């Protein structure tokens, strides 16, 4: 209940959708690299363990 | 456009041993001993859960080679119990089972991977949530780019965790070479030992979600099951043997992380290897569950229970992108849970009730429709033994926990509103249909996905 392969490639191959899809891909991937930078910051900022 | 078959026997064994071996043998060895009281009963429930898993898994090899649809337990339930029972089954797995179990093994990945930066204090909770999320996101992205990536990742980490379990068993053998049963025996309590043990075997049914993606299912599905679960059972009883050679009962009952104490004792300056391998053991299971979970929802959308976009495929890569992006996002919502490990009781109740219904169905369908082909057939005793066993486990644990099980049934019954609205009663103003269509084609345009064919 949607576009066929034929109907999709006739619309979603437009340069506006190609640039949008590139933007979403890089937005996600920089977002994941940001979330890892966030975790690496917390792991440095956290109080280190008492020695034994 | 439809998904290519490319799971070999070896990649199917890697799916099962990779997805089962998981976290349970590192995070739950204390869990059985706290209910079983002594090593002689604790090391026995580890074998008993192995047996119940083996006979249930062989039973799934009969049922799977019979019906041969993907979507596993859900598909096999639809062919016997029909539309509403199968939808409630899938609605429980959509809302709670496959999200929560993925977030559970992701939190264990984060915790044990970070543990050598914080030995002998709690690991920072917010970093343990982020690294749980980073794992799920990266394995969703890998699983979207290529099944020949995700299966090689499964092979890689299925190997890694068996090497780690080999070290643990070997150090056990070294120790007993170098050189008893005070037990709280109660049928109302030993059941929670079993429910703790079985969580560590959960996953024998997972290869049944990819039968339409293996290269030769009538050989490789029943072979991958019976190669895999004896290996798992052996590794688990020998691993527990190792822990009980190294530690006292009072240590294992009071320590937060049994494999870390085992590492500390045997390896000293080199002890960080055991935490990291418990990490890598969980990581492999997040992959195996994202793999098999996405295929379940894809089937549930194909056979009309779940909104249409989830059935679609990205045609250049042949990966079920909308289903993976959904099961991923649905897993990250469990980050808003405090005592998430509580959900292992709900997981244990809901899972073996669904397997019970499936195996009741296995007998019922073999009597009701005997003309359907049986490329492997094993026995009529193993189904009966598994049904009376699992119904015992359900009835007795329910009897001991009515307050918890009662609210549990409201999760089940929450499906009927959604079922009637979406599947059957079908409230249908033409603006709603125009909106659902518009939303679906918008999602197609973003992800570049086309519906499944022939
Ligand atoms: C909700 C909508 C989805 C938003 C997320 C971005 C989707 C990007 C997209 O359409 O991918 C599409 C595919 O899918 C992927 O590329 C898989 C990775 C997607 C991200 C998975 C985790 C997302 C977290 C939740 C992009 O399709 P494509 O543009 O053909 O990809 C070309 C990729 N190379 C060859 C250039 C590398
Ligand atoms: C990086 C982006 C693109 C990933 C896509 C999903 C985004 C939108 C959302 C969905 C649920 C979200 C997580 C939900 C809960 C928590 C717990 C909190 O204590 C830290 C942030 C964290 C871990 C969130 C991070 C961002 C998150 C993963
Ligand atoms: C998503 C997958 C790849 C896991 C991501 C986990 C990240 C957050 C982990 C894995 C290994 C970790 C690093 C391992 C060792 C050190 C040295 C220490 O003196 C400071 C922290 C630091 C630099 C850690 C930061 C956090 C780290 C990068
Ligand atoms: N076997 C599991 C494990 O990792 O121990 C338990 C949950 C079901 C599949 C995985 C997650």
């Amino acid at each position: 209940t949607g576009l066929s392969k034929e109907e999709l490639l006739k619309v979603a191959g437009s340069p506006g959708w190609v640039r949008t899809r590139w933007a979403l891909l890089l937005l996600f991937w920089l977002g994941w690299l940001g979330m890892l930078a966030g975790a690496v910051v917390i792991i440095v900022r956290a109080p280190r363990c008492r020695e034994l | 456009v439809t998904l290519q078959r490319n799971i070999t026997l070896l990649n199917g064994v890697a799916i099962i041993v990779g997805t089962i071996i998981g976290s349970g043998i590192f995070v739950t060895p204390t869990g059985v001993l706290k209910e079983a009281g002594s090593p002689g009963l604790a090391l026995v429930v580890w074998a008993a859960c192995g047996v119940f898993s083996i006979v249930g898994a062989l039973c799934y090899a009969e049922l799977g080679t019979t019906i041969s649809k993907s979507g596993g337990d859900y598909a096999y339930m639809l062919e016997v119990y029909g539309s509403l029972p199968a939808f409630l089954k899938l609605w429980i797995e959509l809302l709670i089972i496959r999200p929560s179990s993925q977030y559970i093994v992701a939190l264990v990945f984060a915790t044990y991977l970070l543990k050598p930066l914080f030995p002998t204090c709690p690991v920072p909770e917010e970093a343990a949530k982020l690294v749980a999320c980073l794992c799920v996101l990266l394995l969703t992205a890998v699983n979207c780019y290529s099944v020949k990536a995700a299966t090689r990742v499964q092979d890689a980490f299925a190997a890694a965790k068996l090497l780690a379990l080999a070290l643990i068993i070997l150090l056990g053998f070294v120790q007993i070479g170098k050189g008893f049963e005070g037990t709280k025996l109660d049928v109302g309590n030993i059941v929670l030992a079993l429910y703790s043990g079985l969580f560590a075997y959960g996953g024998w049914n997972y290869l049944n979600f990819v039968t339409e993606e293996m290269i030769n299912p009538y050989r490789n599905l029943p072979l991958a099951i019976i190669i895999s679960l004896p290996i798992v059972t052996l590794v688990y009883v020998l691993t527990n043997l190792a822990y009980f050679t190294t530690l006292s009962t009072e240590q294992m009952l009071s320590s937060e992380a049994v494999a870390v104490d085992f590492g500390n004792y045997h390896l000293g300056v080199m002890s960080w290897i055991i935490p990291v391998f418990v990490g890598l053991s969980c990581f492999g299971s997040v992959n195996g569950s994202l793999f098999t979970s996405s295929r379940l929802f894809f089937v549930g959308s194909r056979e009309g229970h779940l909104p249409s976009i989830l059935s679609m495929i990205h045609p250049q890569l042949l990966t079920p992108v909308p289903s993976l992006v959904f099961t991923c996002v649905m897993t990250l919502l469990y980050a808003f849970s405090k005592d998430i490990f509580s959900v292992i009781n709900f997981f244990s109740f809901f899972n073996w009730l669904c397997v019970a219904l499936a195996i009741i169905g296995m007998i019922w369908l073999r009597h009701r429709k005997p003309e359907l082909e049986r490329p492997i057939k094993v026995n009529l005793a193993l189904p009966v033994f598994f049904i009376l066993a699992c119904l015992f486990l359900i009835a007795v644990s329910f009897w001991k926990t009515p307050v918890e099980c009662g609210i549990g049934f409201t999760i089940i019954l929450s499906g009927l509103p959604v079922y009637f609205f979406g599947v059957w009663w079908k409230n249908k103003p033409k603006w709603l249909l125009q909106g659902i269509f518009s939303t679906t084609v918008l999602c197609q345009k973003l992800m570049q996905v086309v519906p499944q064919e022939t």
